[PDB]
C-alpha cells in the first residue's frame, strides 16, 4: 500500500505481564510492634545457685 | 521487673527450687557419700550391689 503505509498508528493492548518476585513472606507474620525510644532493653537470667 | 524488687523472697524461691534439682540429681546416684547429700540413691539399688 503506496498510501497510508507512513501514517500507521502503533496502539498497544492491556497486557502488561508482572515479571519480578515482589514478596514478603517471613515479614508477613512477625506481629509487628512500634517503638519510640533509642534501643529495647530488657533483662536474661542465669544460673548460679 | 515486678518480681527482682523483694530480692529475699526471690532468691529465697531459687534457694528451694535448688535444693529440689539437686536433689534429684543425685538421687540416680547417692553412693552414701556425706558430701553428696547422704542418700543411697539409684545406682546402686538397681544393681548387684548390697
Amino acid at each position: 500500500a503506496k498510501l497510508n503505509l507512513a501514517v500507521l498508528n502503533n496502539v498497544f493492548s492491556e497486557l502488561l505481564t508482572q515479571e519480578i518476585n515482589r514478596s514478603a513472606t517471613f515479614l508477613g507474620l512477625l506481629s509487628k510492634y512500634p517503638e519510640r525510644k533509642s534501643n529495647i532493653q530488657w533483662g536474661v537470667g542465669m544460673g548460679g545457685t | 521487673n515486678e518480681e527482682l524488687r523483694n530480692l529475699l523472697e526471690a532468691q529465697m524461691r531459687n534457694a528451694v527450687e535448688e535444693i529440689a534439682t539437686t536433689l534429684n540429681k543425685k538421687l540416680y546416684d547417692g553412693s552414701g557419700a556425706i558430701a553428696d547429700g547422704g542418700l543411697i540413691g539409684l545406682s546402686i539399688a538397681a544393681s548387684g550391689q548390697d
